[PDB]
């Protein structure tokens, strides 16, 4: 009695024994993490507005993806979706003034034209 | 006229954006009353809950196809299935005996639950572990895995919880080893184990209640109500108790109240719920025992056990006279018994010594009984009683008695053997009864040291008056026990 963990205990007295080897390294790597979980904001009107360009004679160049990164909680992956969505907004406008300044620089280049075709005519 | 040159074709870009999202986790470590015991303290065999839990999921994600958390538990930690699945609906719960480790999967409607709106963040769920901590002075850490999709995998916090028993605990400054004591007193305080104790005497037994370790304790109502009481094991063949003398203080010097003292000729003799609290706590008295029971668990962890309150316990019992008879020793042991755990104190052992006068003729020579050196309480009777036939043999009033040991006083005066004694004596004389009683001063006895050896003889001057034969009776009172012969 007593010799197992220097208290005289009569019912459980068996001294706790040593950890295993799985809980020592979880413990040792506790906060460690791998992977994430991907997140989707979707991209549609943005595509559509590239298509209507293209479509339009506007010349068009897909960048490299930004990689926005990793956040560690929902509502900051929720703030970040909310950028994204803005920028995609913004990208879109942007696309979109610029195939309008295009094809209005053409009706009115045709339009000079016609009137030149028509004096040399 | 040439033509205007048409205008420059512009150039647009684009680009899209990624974005990963890695929840947090978060073990929690509570007891059966779900009340955090983070880096605290509780009973041995507390229920112990795990709970695994993970923060919210993000809008956007892809549907979830598993959900994973995987916990290697603590050495010591008893895992309890049915309890767990029990507290873990939404998981499939496993178990691996060989690592101790417990798997809970997110079943299919748990992860229809998470894949219902992708649109928008969802909370989670959570399983908890249930089981019983079973070892003294121990600390049981725990963490977890959580795996998502097979593709997003992180280890939770540590959290723990430590049993009483346990020194340098650094999470409980007040945590050491659970050890009951038990120490033999006599009536000045003196310890007395180990000691010649004569008949009639009285062990004051003291018995200390340990309970400095459980100070800020945690544990749940349930491990409460399971009481706490204290036994002596005391050796009923040798000492009868003298319980109306029980005194029961606190460490502040208070005395107790709300403990009860029972006492039971064996374990068939108790109440039910004694004979279940001895069993639980794997004591069996041998014969006859005493017990000491918080009539109030509640309220008796509330006064001296979450605040680390040691009790004192004065038991004193009293040698029988028949031990003066056949001399021999007893052994006396404690038990305390804590949250339905016991533990044994140390034993403490006394000798009896068979007291044996002698009566001789040279004069009738009374031979007084021998006290051993290093007994443990003061002299204060030694008599001679002798029953003559007075037919017979007549009484001269002449009666002489004398040391028969080198004789120890307090304060270092040495009386030597064959010293004679008479002065410290009186007599009593019944001449028409023949009987006559010698009697040592009480003051004279009570100035020898209790480490001295004492005897003394009587000489009691005889004129025969009579033929035939007279049987003669001589009785030697020592302190509070008659011996013959
Ligand atoms: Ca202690
Ligand atoms: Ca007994
Ligand atoms: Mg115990
Ligand atoms: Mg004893």
């Amino acid at each position: 009695v007593g010799t197992q963990t220097g208290n005289p205990a009569t019912n459980l007295p068996e001294a706790q024994g040593s950890a295993s080897k799985e809980a020592e390294q979880s413990q040792n790597q506790a906060g460690e993490t791998n992977g994430s979980i991907p997140v989707e904001v979707p991209k549609t009107d943005l595509d559509q507005a590239a298509k209507d360009a293209k479509s339009a004679g506007v010349n068009v160049v897909q960048d490299a993806d930004v990689n926005k990164g990793t956040v560690k909680t929902a509502e900051e992956a929720v703030q970040k979706e909310t950028e994204i969505k803005e920028d995609y907004t913004k990208q879109a406008e942007d696309i979109k003034k610029t195939t309008d300044q295009y094809k209005s620089d053409v009706a009115a280049h045709e339009a000079e034209v016609a009137k030149i075709k028509a004096k040399n005519q | 006229q040439d033509l205007p040159t048409p205008p420059s074709v512009p150039t647009v870009h684009f680009h899209y954006f990624k974005l990963a999202v890695q929840p947090q986790v978060n073990k929690e470590i509570r007891n059966n009353n779900d009340i955090n015991i983070d880096r605290t303290l509780v009973a041995k065999q507390s229920v112990v809950k795990f709970q695994l839990k993970t923060a919210d999921l993000p809008a956007g994600r892809d549907e979830t196809t598993s959900f994973v958390l995987v916990d290697p538990l603590p050495s010591g930690y008893q895992f309890n299935p049915e309890a767990t699945k029990a507290a873990s609906p939404g998981f499939d719960v496993t178990y691996d005996n060989a690592t101790n480790t417990v798997t809970f999967k997110a079943t299919a409607a748990t992860l229809a639950t998470f894949n219902a709106d992708l649109t928008k963040s969802v909370a989670t769920i959570y399983p908890t572990v249930v089981g019983q901590v079973l070892n003294d002075g121990a600390t049981y850490k725990n963490n977890f895995t959580l795996t998502v999709n097979d593709a997003y995998g992180i280890k939770s916090n540590v959290v723990r919880v430590t049993t009483p028993g346990k020194p340098n605990d650094p999470d409980n400054p007040n945590n050491n080893y659970i050890k009951p004591t038990k120490v033999n007193k006599n009536e000045n305080g003196v310890v007395i184990d180990g000691k010649t104790v004569l008949a009639g005497s009285t062990n004051y037994y003291e018995l200390t209640w340990d309970l400095d370790q459980y100070k800020n304790d945690r544990s749940s109502a349930d491990t409460i109500q399971k009481g706490f009481y204290y036994v002596d094991d005391y050796p009923e063949e040798a000492l009868e108790l003298r319980q109306d003398l029980v005194k029961i203080t606190d460490a502040n010097g208070n005395e107790v109240t709300g403990v009860s003292v029972d006492n039971y000729t064996n374990l068939e003799a108790a109440p039910q719920e004694i004979r279940d609290v001895l069993s639980k706590a794997g004591i069996r008295p041998k014969g006859a025992f005493q017990i000491f029971r918080a009539d109030n668990p509640r309220e008796f962890y509330d006064t001296y056990v979450k605040t680390g309150i040691d009790l004192k316990i004065v038991s004193p019992m009293v040698v029988k006279k028949q031990m003066g008879q056949t001399g021999g020793s007893y052994e006396n042991q404690a038990y305390q018994i804590d949250f339905g755990n016991g533990y044994a104190s140390n034993i403490v052992i006394n000798n009896v010594p068979k007291i044996n006068p002698k009566k001789d003729v040279t004069n009738y020579r009374l031979i007084g009984g021998i006290i051993p050196a290093n007994h443990s309480e003061e002299l204060f009777k030694y008599n001679f009683y002798d029953d003559y036939d007075q037919t017979g043999d007549h009484y001269t009033g002449q009666y002489k008695v004398f040391a028969k040991v080198d004789i120890t006083l307090k304060n270092g005066v040495i009386i030597k053997s064959g010293t004679e004694l008479t002065q410290y004596t009186t007599a009593e004389v019944d001449t028409t009864k023949g009987a006559i009683t010698i009697k040592f001063k009480e003051a004279f006895l009570r100035s020898v040291s209790i480490d001295s050896a004492f005897q003394a003889e009587s000489y009691i001057q005889m004129k025969r008056i009579a033929v035939g034969t007279f049987e003669n009776t001589y009785i030697n009172t020592v302190n509070g026990v008659t011996y013959s012969s």
